[PDB]
C-alpha cells in the first residue's frame, strides 16, 4: 500500500 | 459519489491551497488529504477523502496523479475543482 502524497 | 457532486473554488494563500493530494499505487484516482484548518481548501467546502473529479473543468478521473498535481500547481491565484465524497 504505497501511498503518493503532496502538499499544495 | 457521483450522486452528489459538489463544486469548490478555492482561493491560493501564503501556504498555497492548504491541502495534500493523496494517491494509492496501483489504484485510481487521486483524493483530499490533511486539509489545514481556515486554509483554502476547508474554506472553500472540501472535506478529507474527496475524491477530484475536474481541475477547472477538465475531467481527470483517468490522468495519472503527477499530471493532476501539475494541473493545479500551475493553476494561478485559484483553482475550481469537481470533487465528491466518500
Amino acid at each position: 500500500l504505497e501511498t503518493k502524497k503532496t502538499k499544495l | 459519489s457521483m450522486h452528489k457532486p459538489k463544486l469548490c473554488r478555492l482561493a491560493k494563500g501564503e501556504n498555497g491551497y492548504g491541502f495534500h493530494l493523496n494517491a494509492i499505487r496501483g489504484l485510481p484516482g487521486s483524493f483530499i488529504k490533511e486539509v489545514q484548518k481556515g486554509g483554502p481548501a476547508d474554506l472553500a467546502g472540501l472535506e478529507d477523502e474527496d475524491v477530484i473529479i475536474e481541475v477547472n473543468g477538465v475531467n481527470v478521473l483517468d490522468e495519472p496523479y503527477e499530471k493532476v498535481v501539475d494541473r493545479i500547481q500551475s493553476s494561478g491565484k485559484n483553482v475550481t475543482l469537481l470533487v465528491c465524497g466518500k
